[PDB]
């Protein structure tokens, strides 16, 4: 997006307020998040069989 | 919208005049909560026999 549509905002209406600046670069940062460690044991189609333990988990940026 | 308010806190006194009450979970009108009707008396597992490791498959 060019200059005059960053300051006036003539971009999608999502893009956040700060990215209106003509120096700050509309950018997304697309990060992957894990909140679920589950470990089987089974490797294809892992039902009925398996003595599994699995706990919720976090994770950090 | 059952699953929207079912995480609602009753609280039959309001403070100011904001007579409305507040969930931790306010989702949408896609969060169709099932409901079975039937089950009278009878569980799953009476005409199914399943014990502890075998699994049963659904269709809806």
């Amino acid at each position: 997006y060019t200059d005059y549509e960053k300051a006036s905002g003539s971009f999608d209406k999502a893009i956040k307020t700060e990215a209106r600046d003509p120096l700050v670069a509309a950018y997304p940062i697309v990060g992957v998040g894990m909140e679920k460690l589950i470990i089987s044991t089974n490797e294809h189609a892992s039902t009925d069989q398996g003595k599994t333990v699995s706990r919720a988990t976090t994770n950090s940026k | 919208t059952e699953s929207n308010t079912a995480g609602v806190s009753v609280n039959v006194g309001y403070q100011n005049g904001f007579t409305a009450n507040v969930t931790t979970n306010y989702s949408h009108t896609t969060d169709n909560s099932t409901a079975v009707q039937d089950s009278n008396g009878e569980s799953w597992n009476t005409g199914l026999s399943i014990n502890k490791g075998e699994s049963a498959y659904i269709n809806a």
